[PDB]
């Protein structure tokens, strides 16, 4: 049983770095178009002045 | 907030479990039992070893033994009951 | 632990061992039994649900 318990997690270990690795750019990474979203919403309101 | 970190975590967890207790148990159980009857000492010589080969080693395990206590007895007819009380 | 495996495969000596043996292999299985008999604990149970106690008849 303890056979099966090792092997559960012999190539997890490992496989969890590049995992840990990536997720942490993929979470944080969203920092380019929430600028973006400051000129986007600087768009709307550009042409809601105009449109009105 | 971040990224939690329990995949890696089992250097120090595994001496809790109770597997782990019977693991370390059975392991030395194991490496000095002898392979495949070894060293089962079949030749014994101690004083009558020809006893111990035929009767004594529990084979038999049969009344033999006290038919030869009882032949004994018979052998000494003029030494116990006869020439004496 | 697959050593382990390999270990016991090969090393069955249930009808060879010897509990002297089993007193080297574990010095636990020696020392429990002085004091057994020390602090009184004559009876020893667990032994009927393995073996019968073999009772003539």
């Amino acid at each position: 049983d303890r056979i099966d318990s090792v092997s559960q997690l012999q190539n997890v270990a490992e496989t969890t770095k590049v995992l840990f690795d990536v997720s942490k750019e993929t979470v944080e990474l969203e920092s380019e178009a929430f600028e973006l979203k400051q000129k986007v919403e600087l768009a709307h309101e550009a042409k809601a002045v105009l449109d009105s | 907030v971040s990224t939690l970190i329990p995949p890696k975590v089992v250097s120090s967890k595994n001496i809790g479990s109770a597997p782990n207790a019977k693991r370390i148990a059975n392991v030395v159980h194991f490496y000095k039992s002898l392979p495949q009857g070894p060293a089962p000492a079949i030749k014994a010589n101690t004083r009558l070893a020809r006893y111990k080969a035929k009767y004594f080693d529990g084979d038999n395990a049969s009344g033999k033994p006290l038919w030869h206590f009882a032949l004994g007895i018979i052998a000494f007819g003029y030494s116990m009951e006869y020439y004496f009380h | 632990l697959q050593s382990t495996l390999d270990n016991i495969q090969s090393a069955r000596p249930f009808d060879e061992l010897t509990v002297d043996d089993l007193t080297k292999i574990k010095p636990e299985i020696d020392a429990k039994v002085e004091e057994m008999v020390k602090k009184g604990k004559w009876d020893v149970p667990g032994y009927k649900d393995r073996f019968g106690n073999l009772n003539v008849m």
